[PDB]
């Protein structure tokens, strides 16, 4: 406190009336889970799979170039 | 034979018969001959195999050959080679991509391999 200004550096700081917000932290941390859970899927469903996929059969094209019929 | 003896350790060397299965097709078609599946002289196999055949190692002597191997295109698949396999107790194969590394000599460890 202050003649003027006022700061509250608290840990966790909640606009809320009761100690029951525990209903909405759990759906915090879910949300954050979730996107956690997207990340690891897309990262991994689109780049590991296409990343085998892409690298399949390039030698076998490679070595029949030189065939010259 | 050496008097009390035989042949000695002979040394041979080949330059590229390639060159003569060269000229083998470029008479074949001039001797009524008909156009292998390339090109080639049909009697191109049997005339290598006529000419490797008198090309050994004897119960007399011992011969030693050296073979200069030109690869038409650079490929492998062209019947002239694989005939030559066939040929080839020793087989020794170069690369363009090793030389296009600048390592000299560019023989490939994988495809060149010895029966000893």
């Amino acid at each position: 406190v202050q003649p003027h200004v006022v700061t509250v550096l608290a840990d966790t700081a909640i606009r809320a009336d009761n100690l029951d917000e525990a209903a909405i932290l759990e759906a915090r941390k879910n949300a954050e889970q979730l996107l956690a859970n997207q990340k690891s899927d897309l990262d991994s469903a689109a780049a590991l799979a296409a990343l085998a996929e892409t690298a399949a059969q390039l030698e076998t094209i490679r070595k029949i170039k030189n065939r010259a019929q | 034979k050496d008097e009390n003896g035989k042949g000695r350790d002979v040394l041979l060397f080949v330059d590229n018969i390639y060159r003569y299965t060269l000229a083998g097709t470029e008479v074949s078609a001039l001797l009524g001959r008909m156009p292998s599946a390339v090109g080639y002289q049909p009697t191109l196999a049997e005339e290598m195999g006529v000419l490797q055949e008198r090309i050994t190692s004897t119960k007399s002597g011992s011969i030693t050959s050296i073979q200069a191997v030109y690869v038409p295109a650079d490929d492998l698949t062209d019947p002239s080679p694989a005939t030559t396999f066939a040929h080839l107790d020793a087989t020794v194969v170069l690369s363009r991509d090793i030389a296009s590394s600048g390592i000299y000599p560019a023989i490939d460890p994988l495809d060149s391999t010895s029966r000893q």
